[PDB]
């Protein structure tokens, strides 16, 4: 449906696009420097939408390899 | 915060939440209240539960 | 039309009525910045302050005389008093110049500002200097990028981003100075 850049017409946000470009730069670094990459790349949090004060169960992100490049 | 041994941190911004929210909502507008950290999900769902998504 | 002047000093007038006086006024991120954009200055000749930023590291806050940024319509240089510019950058080489020496950070994207008071700001997400990059791993991943063809265009939005980042990284070190 929408217009704009190539990520924006796919439903991909700019924060997902610029992070997909970010960790893909961190993947090809040298190994003394690539050791400092998956530290700042891992996403470890959870969420729960509160419809009326009762959440549901969860949505737990435990990814150590960056933002999901798959569809969302 | 997440663990709640901080002693007056998470309660202070929930005072500052409604001191900021009620300042800027007098036009009959939509408000979504989010919390980062589960000490707010025990503190904000009893003071602002109708606007907590 | 400016009949609604929102601002940090104007947040306090409504906050002194509905919010009680028991709390002090909440702070704002404008109260922690010594440099703004609308108050001119900071150039005083042929230099201009350059603030090169990642979310995890402040890479430069000195004053340079030439900054070469990889904008999406190509590379462009920034002298002392450039035109005020909000330039979106593609993957490429941000090149700083304080004199005869140059530092070449390869960035992954993220915007770059030139402000009407002569200050400039480069706002990237990951900036690796080219000595931290080895080219043996770069086009082996492009061999994994431009070969797989998923017709789901969320994945080839990522694969197009994978192609232009790795290919601009190959010529970042193969065109060495």
């Amino acid at each position: 449906a929408p217009s704009g850049p190539f990520y924006r017409v796919a439903g991909m946000s700019y924060l997902r696009y610029s992070n997909i470009c970010a960790d893909l730069l961190r993947n090809v670094l040298k190994e003394p420097f690539k050791a400092k990459a998956q530290a700042r790349q891992a996403i470890h949090f959870r969420q729960a939408p509160y419809v009326d004060g009762k959440a549901g169960a969860s949505k737990v992100y435990e990814l150590e390899n960056g933002i999901p490049k798959t569809a969302n | 915060s997440d663990k709640g041994l901080c002693g007056g941190l998470n309660s202070n911004i929930t005072k500052y939440t409604r001191a900021t929210l009620a300042t800027t909502e007098s036009e009959g507008k939509d408000v979504v209240v989010v919390s980062i950290g589960d000490k707010g999900r025990s503190q904000l769902t009893r003071i602002e539960s109708q606007r907590y998504q | 039309e400016a009949a609604a002047p929102a601002g940090p000093k104007e947040f306090t007038e409504v906050w002194n009525k509905k919010a009680p006086s028991t709390l002090i006024v909440p702070e704002f991120p404008s109260n922690y910045t010594a440099v703004k954009a609308v108050g001119e200055g900071q150039v005083h000749g042929d230099a201009f302050p350059v603030n090169f930023y990642t979310p995890h590291s402040i890479l430069s806050q000195a004053q340079k005389d030439t900054v070469v940024l990889p904008g999406v319509d190509g590379y462009f240089g920034v002298k002392a008093s450039h035109v005020p510019t909000i330039a979106q950058l593609k993957p490429g080489v941000v090149e700083l110049h304080s004199g005869a020496e140059s530092e070449k950070f390869f960035v992954s994207g993220g915007f770059a500002f030139v402000h009407p008071n002569g200050v400039t700001d480069i706002c990237v997400l990951e900036a690796a200097t080219l000595d931290q990059v080895d080219p043996a791993a770069v086009k082996s991943a492009l061999a994994a990028a431009s070969a797989a063809q998923p017709t789901d265009e969320f994945e080839q939005a990522a694969n197009r981003a994978a192609i232009e980042l790795y290919s601009a990284l190959e010529s970042a070190v193969e065109a060495k100075a």
